[PDB]
């Protein structure tokens, strides 16, 4: 009755710090369609985060593109934070070039 | 375009 | 080569929320081009594609009038679920529609679709003869009956070898530039030693489009599906997507191991290998 959404966190571009560059967090394969998502900069929720309109794959699970932009760094650590009814507390996945 | 057609349950 | 058009309905319940949110996007390929939202400021069907945009304001009013009429059925359908299924009126239910057509190099009708779920469960489907239904349970063999009488089907079938067809190689000619072009991934394969013998070779698929692609492992010639990791084709937002395949490999044995790549863009298949 329920699934649990798979998380991918990436980059539009492959990274170079210092340059402009788009944060992603592609989640899927989630139903029900609900879900809480956060951008982390260094453990804090980035403002004004867009994302796409709701679609479904052809099992009929859902997914969503959560996306911002940013400028990585060596220093700046980036993660995506997945909450779901199928999640007991939020799911952390840290951004690995 | 999208279908026009009605579709109860 | 060949195309489809689909649009996607979610007609989303929540009980002492307000009424069941309807939201439908429309996709050519891998390309949404509209998006419709119930729970907008002002609810209207929106341009998600440049091509799209030239379209005149009686298509977009015709296609506005559509979807709420669409929104107010699938309430309805909600209601009537709840019905069919003995269930309360205080949980939280979700209907699904995908619909719409392929067609071939010269723009003929390869086939028709027309399917719909109940809270992420097959519920009905239009058979591919677009004259008949497989429905999953009996409850939806109720809705059956109901369309039979009413000979939905035919009005289905009209519509898939009739507009959709006919729109779709519109949209196709107005987004020529783009729906008819493939782009080929860019690819690359990467080496992590995880311990002091074995190493992970990691194949990289970027910026391709349309998302149907094929990465494999082969080691001495041989398929490694089973020890394969393959992660899932994602967006990467700008029309374009990625995607990787890995393998754990014995140090010293990474020679025998080669990605192999297939997708539309590309004249042949790729074979790639890590080069140190």
């Amino acid at each position: 009755i329920q699934r649990t959404p798979k998380i991918q966190v990436y980059s539009r571009h492959p990274a170079e710090n210092g340059k402009s560059n788009f944060l992603n967090c592609y989640v899927s394969g989630f139903h029900p369609s609900d879900i809480e998502v956060d951008l982390l900069k260094n453990g804090e929720r980035i403002e004004k985060v867009e994302h796409s309109d709701l679609s479904f794959s052809k099992d009929w699970s859902f997914y969503l593109l959560y996306y911002t932009e940013f400028t990585p760094t060596e220093k700046d650590e980036y993660a995506c934070r997945v909450n779901h009814v199928t999640l007991s507390q939020p799911k952390i996945v840290k951004w690995d070039r | 375009l999208s279908s026009p057609v009605t579709k109860s349950w | 080569g060949s195309h489809s058009m689909r649009y996607f309905y979610t007609a989303m319940s929540r009980p002492g929320r307000g009424e069941p949110r309807f939201i439908a996007v429309g996709y050519v390929d891998d390309t949404q081009f509209v998006r419709f939202d119930s729970d907008a400021a002002s609810p209207r069907m929106a341009p998600r594609a440049p091509w799209i945009e030239q379209e005149g304001p009686e298509y977009w009013d015709g296609e506005t009038r559509n979807m709420k009429a669409s929104a107010q059925t699938y309430r309805e359908n909600l209601r009537i679920a709840l019905r069919y299924y003995n269930q309360s009126e205080a949980g939280s239910h979700i209907i699904q529609v995908m619909y719409g057509c392929d067609v071939g190099p010269d723009g003929r009708l390869l086939r028709g679709h027309d399917q719909s779920a109940y809270d992420g469960k097959d519920y009905i489907a239009l058979n591919e003869d677009l004259s008949s239904w497989t429905a999953a349970d009996t409850a939806a063999q109720i809705t059956q009956r109901k369309w039979e009488a009413a000979r939905v089907a035919e009005q289905l079938r009209a519509y898939l070898e009739g507009l959709c067809v006919e729109w779709l190689r519109r949209y196709l000619e107005n987004g020529k530039e783009t729906l008819q072009r493939a782009d080929p991934p860019k690819t690359h394969v990467t080496h992590h030693p995880i311990s002091d013998h074995e190493a992970t070779l990691r194949c990289w698929a970027l910026g391709f489009y349309p998302a149907e692609i094929t990465l494999t492992w082969q080691r001495d010639g041989e398929d490694q599906t089973q020890d394969t990791e393959l992660v899932e084709t994602r967006p990467a937002g700008d029309r374009t997507f990625q995607k990787w395949a890995a393998v754990v490999v014995p140090s010293g044995e990474e020679q025998r191991y080669t990605c192999h790549v297939q997708h539309e863009g590309l004249p042949k298949p790729l074979t790639l290998r890590w080069e140190p």
